[PDB]
Order: structure tokens, then C-alpha cells, then sequence
């Protein structure tokens, strides 16, 4: 939707999709670090990185080099989908145990 | 051919490492490919207290990168309604203009910026989709029925302190309905905003916008929102015979609790959280060995306390929504491709 | 109507062209502009 | 302090 | 000047526990109770009533 508060992507030198840079805009360490605690996760990719370019900037990039096969896309796009998994699952947790404490403390 | 899984252990000249051991490949067996079930499993949250304006839940079983999430986005991403411009009409008083403008910015508003919507750049006027108006008139007068007395409310005083009471709302548009009379109003009806002396006024108009605490810290909606992981407290060896106060007394009170099991004294680690890292056993010189204060691997301790605007747990909910957000906003980029 | 406050009486004078700039009701030599309701914007930032 | 009992 | 309405580090906000604070203190009370009686638990927010200098009212003083 937005042509670039979001992604631009660079593939490296020979364009190689096993290993590309996404430039994430007006992001801070807050995604970044979690993106790639939840990247790392992943066995199909050899080296996950995030940096933030400058500090008047808001943007980072994350480097993702995988394995031979895939191309480096697709565990962009599955860590993206498990952290939100995360969050949804975090999420509900918290409102059944906020509820129940609310129960609990009402009740007594 | 020693295994601890689950702390930080740590000394006094310093904390031993810095890993969880927890990740893709980190043993020969327990490696990782995000088994999502096991979180599910290992994940629980326990909320211990949950006045108005605190919470204190545990998190137990998450990252430190998820839960250093959770905590920069209640600081600085969770969306508030606060004072941006500053309309002045007179002013007399002895606080400057720009002084009174930006104290008027600081004053928490009670509106739910739920409601509402950002601005669009250039959105001078503003509407009632993304606008809330309030005025402060105030003129301080000498009192007629005053004896010859020096209290400066009894007397030179009809509004000598002009408080956030002063406020008034003005429905910009249909907000009348929608909002009750009561639900629009400064958080805080008592915050001293300036001093008059007679025959000084205050008269203006100020609007409040929509915004994150990241681009200025009067629209943050926490006091502070940090977390600490859960102390561990191990007795190596049992502590007894007036040593055992001696060990209660470097730490928190309640952390060691010194029972009586028999004639002698037994010291016991009644209550881990309540301590607080202050190494006082390390300069004992004689019960250093006989304590390991270390840290639970993944066990948070949060404590989220809002200045008035949205409760707690709701602060909580918005926040991880809000980092949904942003995972589901990148989703739907990279799609776009 | 420009008005003018003295320096310790705090009577309004208003001057004009052509006349001296002395103070009704004392004779000080000092008269502070005074503030009329005029719009200006500030930012709370 | 404690979680709730 | 005037009581600053939130404090400094960590935003809490101290611009209402001003004249608790004064009263607090006539009530024959020490300065550490008086804080404690607020509810300013971190010393971050006790520093910022415990030093503040109340300078609206000397210069409240001189003529209109
Ligand atoms: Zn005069
Ligand atoms: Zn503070």
C-alpha cells in the first residue's frame, strides 16, 4: 500500500535471492529485534541481521542470507506470521488471566 | 557435565553470560525450530496486583526480545489524546506564553484516543473526527467581604491559583453526544496551571491532537511500563545460629525468612521477588559462599502504571495490538509484491 | 485609545503625538504599554 | 509482591 | 518557578502533590513520610518536590 514507509528490498551483489536487505520504514529496534529473534528460529536461514542505518533516521535493515534453496522471502514472511501468532496467543492470555483475577477479587 | 537451564547466575565482579539457550541449533538435541505448541504450552501470565493506575503480571515464558517489545510500545507507540496548540487571547499572568503552553501540553486529557483520529498534515482547523477544544478563563479579584487579614485565599483571591478545574469543554461538533457531560475532562482536576495576583487574567483556547509517545513524550500514556526478571535465591548450605539474621538482614526483609525448626534458628528463602539486587551479602565475606542470587531465564515481572487516561490492562491489550499492527502492516506490504 | 501604565502610580495615561510623555496624578517619566486581547498561537512543544 | 492467591 | 507538572525522567505526574505536600509538612511530618504519604516511591519523582524551589511567589510580589 505504502510505496515506502514499507519495504524496499535489495537483492545483493548478483541479485542473489538467497540473500536480500529489507529496509523496514519507520521502524525502531522494537520490531526489528523481535523480527529477528523470531527469524532465527527458522533452520533454513544461515545469517539474520537487523541495524538501524543512523539515529536522525527511522529505518532499518535487516539482511537475511538462507540456505540454497529458498529465497530468503519466504522466512521474512514466516517470522513475520509466528510473531503475530505470538501476539495473538500473548493476547488472549492476558485477557483470560485479567478477567479471571477481576472474577476472583470481586467475588472475595 | 553440568546443565543449568534455567538462570542467570552472577557474582559480584560480574554476571557470568549473557544467553538463554533457547534457539535453533544452541545443543546437541535441544535445538529449536519454533515449535509453536511448546509455546503455547510453557506460556502463562499470573497478574498479581491491579489497583486503578498499576498492574503487576508476570509473563512467564517469553523472550527478552518480545517482552523489550511489550515495554517500548506501551512507552512510546500506544496512541494519546494531549494540548498542541495554544490560542492566548490575553495574558497578564507572570507565567510566560510559551512557559503556559507548554505546561498546558503535560496535562493528561481523559478523552480515549480510541475515539478519535490523527490529524492529516496541515489540519489546521481541525474536526470533531480528530479535535478536542477546552478553555481556561480566569481573572483573580481582591474579595469584597474581607477583613484585614493576609491569607491569600481569604483575601486577593477569587482565583489566585488557577487549577485544571478552570478547564471547560467545548463541544467542537456533535461530540455533546457520544461523549456524556462528564466523560471529556482533564484526568487531574487539581494540577496548579499558574498564580494570579488581582487584575491578572488568563483567556485562551487549546486543542489536543492524536499522537504516539515516540514524537513527544506529553501524548506517552505511562508513568513507566518496565519489566525485571524474577530473582533466584538459592541456599547452598542450611544458616543457622544468629548467621541466619545476619543473612536476613543483606537482603530485602521479607526475602529470607528466618524460622525457629528447632532450638536454633533456621534462615529459609520465604519469598524470592521481593528482593532487589543490592549484593549485600557480598561484602559479608563469610556467607557470600553460602548464598547463589542468580536470575530465572525467561520469568518477567511487569509493572504498567498509566497517568489516568486509559487503565492498565487496556494499555497492556492495546499494546500488543499494537505490535500485531505492525507484523500484519509488513505482512500486507510484502504481499503487495 | 492607547493605553499606557505608570511606573508606581498605575494610572492609564493615553499619549498622543505632539505631548509630553510625563504621568497624570505624579510626574514619573516611565509608562509601560499595556496589553490589549489580541489571537496569537503557540505550540505546546 | 505475589501473583494472586 | 512553579511546581513542574510531570517529572522529568519518568513522566509520573507531581504538579497535584503540591500543596498536599506543604500541608503535609505544617502537619508536624518529615520530609520522607511527607513524600511517602504521596506516593513518590522512586527517588527519581521524591527529587523533584523534595528540591523544588517555589519562586512564583517572590515574584508575585511586585506591583501589577
Ligand atoms: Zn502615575
Ligand atoms: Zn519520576
Amino acid at each position: 500500500g505504502e510505496r515506502k514507509t514499507a519495504l524496499e528490498m535489495v537483492q545483493a551483489a548478483g541479485t542473489d535471492r538467497h540473500c536480500v536487505t529489507f529496509v523496514l520504514h519507520e521502524e525502531d529496534h522494537t520490531l526489528g529485534n523481535s523480527l529477528r529473534y523470531m527469524i532465527m528460529k527458522n533452520p533454513e536461514v544461515e545469517f539474520c541481521g537487523y541495524t538501524t542505518t543512523h539515529p536522525s533516521e527511522s529505518k532499518i535493515n535487516l539482511r537475511i542470507q538462507t540456505r540454497g534453496t529458498l529465497p530468503a522471502v519466504e522466512p521474512f514472511q514466516r517470522g513475520l506470521n509466528e510473531l503475530m501468532n505470538v501476539c495473538q496467543h500473548v493476547l488472549d492470555k492476558f485477557e483470560a488471566s485479567i478477567k479471571d483475577y477481576k472474577d476472583q477479587k470481586a467475588s472475595r | 557435565v553440568e546443565e543449568m537451564r534455567s538462570r542467570v547466575v552472577l557474582g559480584e565482579f560480574g554476571v557470568r553470560n549473557v544467553h538463554t539457550t533457547d534457539f535453533p541449533g544452541n545443543y546437541s538435541g535441544y535445538d529449536d525450530a519454533w515449535d509453536q505448541d511448546r509455546f503455547e504450552k510453557n506460556f502463562r501470565v499470573d497478574v498479581v496486583h491491579m489497583d486503578e493506575n498499576s498492574l503487576e503480571f508476570d509473563m512467564v515464558g517469553i523472550d527478552a526480545a518480545i517482552a523489550n517489545a511489550f515495554r517500548r510500545i506501551l512507552l512510546a507507540e500506544v496512541p494519546t489524546m494531549a494540548v498542541e496548540k495554544v490560542l492566548v487571547y490575553n495574558n497578564t499572568s507572570i507565567v510566560q506564553d510559551e512557559i503556559l503552553a507548554h505546561r498546558l501540553g503535560l496535562i493528561p486529557i481523559h478523552a480515549d484516543p480510541r475515539l478519535f483520529e490523527y490529524r492529516n498534515q496541515g489540519d489546521e482547523e481541525g474536526t470533531e473526527i480528530d479535535t478536542l477544544q477546552f478553555r481556561l478563563q480566569v481573572r483573580c479579584t481582591r474579595n469584597p467581604h474581607a477583613a484585614k487579614d493576609s491569607s491569600d485565599p481569604n483575601e486577593l483571591y477569587v482565583n489566585h491559583k488557577v487549577y485544571t478545574r478552570h478547564m471547560t469543554w467545548i463541544p467542537l461538533g456533535n461530540q455533546a453526544d457520544l461523549f456524556p457531560e462528564g466523560t471529556i475532562r482533564p484526568v487531574h482536576d487539581d494540577i496548579l496551571i499558574a498564580q494570579l495576583r488581582p487584575g491578572q487574567e488568563i483567556d485562551l483556547l487549546m486543542h489536543c491532537v492524536k499522537g504516539i509517545g515516540k514524537d513527544h513524550a506529553k501524548f506517552s500514556p505511562v508513568a513507566t511500563a518496565s519489566y525485571r526478571l524474577l530473582p533466584d535465591i538459592t541456599l547452598l548450605e542450611p544458616v543457622e545460629g544468629e548467621a541466619a539474621e545476619e543473612l536476613s538482614r543483606c537482603f530485602s526483609p521479607g526475602v529470607i525468612e528466618v524460622q525457629e525448626v528447632q532450638g536454633k534458628k533456621v534462615a529459609r528463602v520465604a519469598n524470592p521477588r521481593l528482593d532487589t539486587f543490592s549484593r549485600e551479602i557480598f561484602r559479608n565475606e563469610k556467607l557470600k559462599k553460602v548464598v547463589r542470587l542468580a536470575r530465572v531465564r525467561d520469568h518477567y515481572i511487569f509493572s504498567v502504571e498509566s497517568t489516568g487516561v486509559l487503565p492498565p490492562d487496556v494499555l497492556v491489550s492495546e499494546a500488543i495490538k499494537v505490535l500485531m499492527g505492525k507484523c500484519r502492516r509488513f505482512l500486507d506490504e510484502l504481499d503487495a509484491v | 485609545p492607547m493605553i499606557y501604565i505608570c511606573g508606581e502610580c498605575h494610572t492609564e495615561n493615553e499619549i498622543k503625538s505632539r505631548d509630553p510623555i510625563r504621568c497624570r496624578e505624579c510626574g514619573y517619566r516611565i509608562m509601560y504599554k499595556k496589553r490589549t486581547k489580541r489571537l496569537v498561537v503557540f505550540d505546546a512543544r | 509482591g505475589n501473583p494472586p492467591v | 518557578m512553579i511546581i513542574p507538572v510531570r517529572c522529568f525522567t519518568c513522566g509520573k505526574i507531581v504538579g497535584n502533590k503540591w500543596e498536599a505536600y506543604l500541608g503535609l509538612l505544617q502537619a508536624e511530618y518529615t520530609e520522607g513520610d511527607a513524600l511517602d504519604a504521596l506516593g513518590l516511591k522512586r527517588y527519581c519523582c521524591r527529587r523533584m518536590l523534595l528540591a523544588h524551589v517555589d519562586l512564583i511567589e517572590k515574584l508575585l510580589n511586585y506591583a501589577p
